[PDB]
């Protein structure tokens, strides 16, 4: 009168899973596949973070008084601010996405001056928008201006040759006076017109003057254009007036990256993923916490929570 | 499971099962005693810490951005971004969905053929000299002390030294 | 089926079953008579309900328009849309031919599993009173009538009242 | 001697179906997950339509004689034909697919006065392309000729000022003459120049007098602009000749859909999946019907069947 | 395998087959024979063949260029351009490693479940007249020759013959 | 005393295989399922080949000397090289990227004449940066030129129609000369200017004189434009100067497939899988190969191996 029995083990209370056939299947254990917590922060160790502040992206070629620091920077990780700007004196520049994506990138930039000389016309053209202890301009760009009010501007060329084993860019700018008055009193009666050349490049350009509303208690403007050259050739302005001069060409160095973000920088961390709000920190393979992440992120999806089983179907007592 | 043996003709499970998955219970004239097995435990374990390892991983390859949320894109690029976008979300949805199912159905099947191997291992141990009675044991027809039983749970049981009284007892 | 029950030992199917998936069917010396079960069929219907409710629905996202049909759009940006639409359509086409054929696997194996499962309850509750032929059927090596039939039908069924005269009958 | 037994069901004919390890295996049942069938109108109920005729989407900011009766509309669903047009004068809009795109969802237009007023020039210039009773021109802008043949137009300025909470749409016009005798007919000897300001916002723009081929009786060409305005700014028009004036501003209002379609209207129906021949009604997953389908719709795919089993395999007797 | 026949109680296979997946090996007085199966090999044969005219086969989708790689595009599409193809990749990545690790899985059961069919059936028709040992194969305890090996191999095994002789043996 | 057994086969070295819980099964057969292989050829029988050597696909058009045996062509595949040069005098088309996927699908192209005469003005303008045995120009085109130095040009217009029942393609030309003084020794004093005028289209150019970087020992530039015509309409050029006239127009006919490749051709093989170094034959469903391929191939995948096993797992002897 002997006997023996057979049997598994069982728990109390389970959790609920998903089969091909049913749905809120209870089980021993389970486990999660989707995050759904963050870092309110910007974590970064090991790596070099530049942080701009007042100054944008595009203002370190022309140099604003806002961006006196940032001329020759070297960084891995870049952080874009919602105040920054990028001009001192109302303008904007043409083709500006592209050149922002260029620039995410670069991991810095180093200036080489170019070595133009005038003779006779005037160099120290300063307005009252962009002070630094008194009236100023851009930092690396010079405006012509004429010898006198009402004179004549002589026709002028210059040319430019690269040397070294990396292409540069070039930026220049075109001046559209406020009225038919000014631009006889700053380059003299007549037509202007300027042309840019080079091997795989042929423009021109001419102002055009009128009236138009007040940003900053001025009523001309500035447009910005920019050109990249090849290792060996050369760039030839033609120009008669309403020109702004370059006088430095950047170069790139390495590679970064770049994000944009409104929280803090913390120093003792570590991370590969970031969105507008922090940095996420998993292993797990899907988050349901940001569509636009950078970096190694895993994939977005949009359910909330998916449970995966890791134990046998229970069947509780009684 | 599609075996038949957890929730089969098992009615239920034991909570005071707290050092293995599948175990034994047995009953004999000095007392009652219960142990825990090795072998079936070690194979779910690994195909469960298989199937995690093979599963928690992230990607290698790195993503950029290609828009502003600060100044706005043309519109007719805009647009199209944000339909590649919206193209792939639903991909990357139902793939997760399909896949987590289908690890959960496999699963419980895996449980259900160990316990079911585990359960016919021991009927063919024993041969003509226990008898099934449907809800998962079996009845000796002899007598089985302690060392029996111990001798039954690691495989060293002889059948030859029992045959005759136990057949003589079955058959009358 | 890789259980070996429905196409396997059970040479055909019965067209005059009328009222479920499984039954019985039974002959003694008043007569023959049929039957059909019940917990098999509802569970077989339960999963196919199951999957149905699970496939059977559509999205909730929107999207418009990127082109145009009565004027045409500048050219590089076309070819472009063009790609992109081409590269969705496969993967799309691919996970649907993928997906019913998994489908269309499980069920037919759920179906034999089923079958094996009432064969071998049946099985289990005739202890030592009746013997296999390998087709599907028992001999009972005892005089049973309807009611004792009904009984096999629904449990509740005694092997210890026809212990001896069905060991008597087999023996010799 | 008693026996019992078991078995299964069979049927005498079923349908054959694809396994992961073969093609055409037979079973009791099996459904279609493919759609195929469709209703050959446009049903609609529940929402307001509006269903343009001749009219084009983009006439409906200038205003042609063709689409008088659709100035200030109000829907939620917005269907264009195919024999829709948007001039009575040769011409065409510039970056007219954004345009589309942004109005296509709008959900209506609301029109407001500007307020311009003019002294000494003439404002009644007329056409006999555009008839409405007579010789007229577009409904919502203004033709400024000069006082008498061959005269002086004198430079002149204009500015407007949004007030509202939301951004306006603004639209001019330039005119290109069919000959230079023409040119000094209506506006005098001389040079023309017209320029466009706000805040981000500056272009010239100057005609340019020619022989083309004649389209409606007609060679000369208008061209039309547009610009999107903030809800503080301001703009300002300064010309001297070939100038359409604008008169009223337009905001949006809501949000709809719209389609191109080229069957009827059905007020007795629900749907929510469009295309150019009807409407598309079913709970499957997948459709193969048409690639450009828009709203909430099952996907597309190559193929034109895929059946489901529902049943066992089928074993029929003998 | 987890129908715990194949690495189950059958200890490792045998070298010297080599026509055949299964096979029988009898040991009588006269000495020791073997031979093969036709219809096991014939099922797995089946499946497997099915497999690969299901998985080889390529598209016929055709495909263009977009970009050029001796003079370069401009930047703001080609970088959208990349970006498409890059999300595109990671997509047919993953499809394939699923589905191989699928298939891989699916087939080792599919043989493991023809194993213990045929294993199973021979079992069924030496009733009462064979004894297991748990290794995979049968005591008989009767006379039998190279002709009733024969017969038992090719289903034609009548164990009306035998009855009284075996179970007199068995029951002493 | 009788007894028989059952087993399986087995084999003494296996190949490991991946499961769905496991890495490394062994089992006695496995297959391969990605592509590693190539041929270093361009394997073309059955179908029209033309291989483009020093000439660029959009010199067809023009007609440089370097281009002179492929005015008309005919072929199914198209292969360029990366010497293949598309201009005789410094210049450069516009929007090129378009015209040149139009034409690698064209399938050839076929030219008809225009009927354009000229009186007074010359034709046989000529440059020495073209030669076939002296100086010589485009072989498509003219270039007009002026009587004599310092003379008038009259104020001339064109006009040609479409007949057949197909689109027409169009080209035309702008010359910017190398100085102030050149434009007017060979188009006179005073100001130049055309214009180009159809039905759908309505443009002007106007030249714009200056000094560039020398190429090819020549300091002025030709820009391109085209246009393409529908089977019914008429198109109007009005010039007074710096015009380069067209002299044949083109159509297109059938179909083809064009690619960029670097190696020889074989005339005895047979593929549809083409890349920048080879043919892929193949039926496997993937490959590792490259990502850019044209044609009918199978998909790109970023692993190296992926086995497929094809037998039951392996248990050897002892
Ligand atoms: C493509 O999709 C994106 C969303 O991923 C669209 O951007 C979103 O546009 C809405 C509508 O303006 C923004 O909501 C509003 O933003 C303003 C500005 O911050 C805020 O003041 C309002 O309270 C409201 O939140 C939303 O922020 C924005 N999402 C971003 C920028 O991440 C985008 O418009 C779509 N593309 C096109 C062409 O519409
Ligand atoms: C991108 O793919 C679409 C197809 O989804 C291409 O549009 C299709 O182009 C063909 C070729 O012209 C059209 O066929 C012909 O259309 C004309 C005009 O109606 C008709 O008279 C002819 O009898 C013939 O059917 C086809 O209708 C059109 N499909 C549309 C507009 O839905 C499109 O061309 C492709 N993109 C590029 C840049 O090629
Ligand atoms: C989009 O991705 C493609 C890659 O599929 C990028 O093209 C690749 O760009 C790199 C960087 O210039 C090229 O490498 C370099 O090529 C030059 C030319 O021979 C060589 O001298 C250098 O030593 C280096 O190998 C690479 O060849 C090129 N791949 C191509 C053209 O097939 C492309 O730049 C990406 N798009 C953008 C906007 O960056
Ligand atoms: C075209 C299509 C077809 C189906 C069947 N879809 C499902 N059902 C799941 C059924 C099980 C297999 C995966 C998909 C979903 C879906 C389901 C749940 N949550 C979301 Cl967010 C989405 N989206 C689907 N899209
Ligand atoms: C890259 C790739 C690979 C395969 C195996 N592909 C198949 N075969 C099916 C085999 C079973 C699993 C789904 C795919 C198809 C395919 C086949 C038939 N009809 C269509 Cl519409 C598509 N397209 C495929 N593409
Ligand atoms: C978002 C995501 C999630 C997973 C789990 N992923 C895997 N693991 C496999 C686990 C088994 C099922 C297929 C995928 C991979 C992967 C794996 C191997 N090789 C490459 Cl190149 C990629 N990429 C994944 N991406
Ligand atoms: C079939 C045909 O050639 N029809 C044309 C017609 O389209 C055109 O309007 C007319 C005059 O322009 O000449 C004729
Ligand atoms: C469930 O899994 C987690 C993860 O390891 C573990 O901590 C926990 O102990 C498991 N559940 C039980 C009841 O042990
Ligand atoms: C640049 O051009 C000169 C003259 O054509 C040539 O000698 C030189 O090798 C070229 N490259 C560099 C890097 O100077
Ligand atoms: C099995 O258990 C018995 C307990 O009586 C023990 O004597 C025997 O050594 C055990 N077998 C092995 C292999 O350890
Ligand atoms: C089973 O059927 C028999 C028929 O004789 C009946 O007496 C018995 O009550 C039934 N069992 C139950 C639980 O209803
Ligand atoms: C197959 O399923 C359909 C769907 O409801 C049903 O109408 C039909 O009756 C089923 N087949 C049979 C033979 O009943
Ligand atoms: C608009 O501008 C005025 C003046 O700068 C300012 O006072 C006001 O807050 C701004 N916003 C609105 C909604 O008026
Ligand atoms: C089976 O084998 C036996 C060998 O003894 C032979 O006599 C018999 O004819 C065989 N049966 C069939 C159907 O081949
Ligand atoms: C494994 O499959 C290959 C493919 O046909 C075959 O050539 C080979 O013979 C198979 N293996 C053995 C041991 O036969």
């Amino acid at each position: 009168a002997d006997k023996i029995c057979l049997g598994h083990h069982a728990v109390s209370n389970g959790t609920k899973v998903n089969t091909l056939c049913e749905r809120g299947v209870e089980v021993v254990n389970a486990t999660e596949t989707v995050e759904r917590t963050n870092i309110p922060r910007i974590c970064s160790k090991g790596k070099r973070t530049v942080d701009l502040g007042q100054c944008g992206l595009l203002g370190t070629i022309t140099g604003p008084p806002q961006c006196d620091q940032f001329l020759e920077f070297s960084a891995d990780l870049i952080i874009e601010r919602r105040e920054g700007s990028d001009v001192c004196y109302p303008g904007k520049f043409v083709n500006e996405e592209a050149l922002r994506q260029i620039l995410r990138e670069s991991g810095g930039i180093d200036k080489e001056a170019m070595g133009f000389t005038y003779s006779g016309i005037r160099t120290n053209g300063a307005t009252s928008s962009c002070r630094r202890s008194g009236s100023s301009f851009y930092a690396e760009m010079k405006w012509l201006l004429s010898n006198t009010d009402n004179a004549a501007f002589p026709q002028m060329t210059k040319s430019y040759k690269n040397t070294r084993k990396n292409p540069a860019l070039i930026v220049w700018g075109i001046h559209h006076s406020g009225s038919t008055a000014e631009q006889t009193k700053l380059y003299g009666s007549g037509n202007k017109l300027v042309t840019v050349g080079s091997s795989n490049y042929q423009q021109s350009f001419v102002p055009s003057p009128g009236a138009r509303t007040q940003v900053n208690g001025q009523s001309g403007r500035i447009d910005f254009h920019w050109l990249m050259l090849n290792p060996n050739d050369t760039v030839t302005f033609s120009f008669n007036g309403a020109f702004i001069a370059p006088d430095r060409a950047s170069f790139l160095r390495g590679k970064s990256m770049g994000i944009q973000s409104g929280v803090q920088v913390d120093a003792d961390c570590e991370g590969d993923c970031y969105y507008s709000g922090g940095t996420i920190i998993s292993n797990l393979p899907f988050q349901n916490i940001d569509s636009r992440a950078v970096g190694k992120c895993p994939r977005y999806v949009k359910q909330r929570s998916l449970l995966l089983a890791t134990g046998m179907k229970n069947v509780p007592e009684i | 499971g599609l075996f038949g043996a957890i929730a089969g003709f098992i009615e239920n499970g034991w909570e005071g099962l707290i050092d293995g998955w599948y175990g034994f219970r047995h009953q004999n004239a000095q007392g009652e005693g219960t142990a825990a097995d090795y072998k079936s435990t070690q194979s779910a374990i690994d195909c469960i810490t298989g199937k995690l390892n093979r599963l928690i991983e992230k990607t290698n390859q790195q993503f950029e951005l290609i828009d502003n949320e600060f100044t706005e894109v043309e519109k007719q690029i805009g647009n199209v971004i944000n339909w590649t976008r919206d193209s792939i979300t639903e991909v990357w949805s139902y793939n997760a969905e399909l896949l987590v199912a289908m690890e959960n159905q496999h699963t419980i099947d895996l449980a259900d053929s160990e316990m079911d191997k585990l359960y016919e291992r021991v009927k063919r141990q024993l041969r003509e000299n226990a008898e099934e009675d449907g809800t998962g044991c079996f009845e000796i027809f002899h007598k089985c002390d302690d060392d029996c039983m111990a001798s039954i749970r690691n495989n060293t049981y002889d059948h030859s030294k029992y045959r005759e009284e136990a057949m003589q007892n079955r058959i009358q």
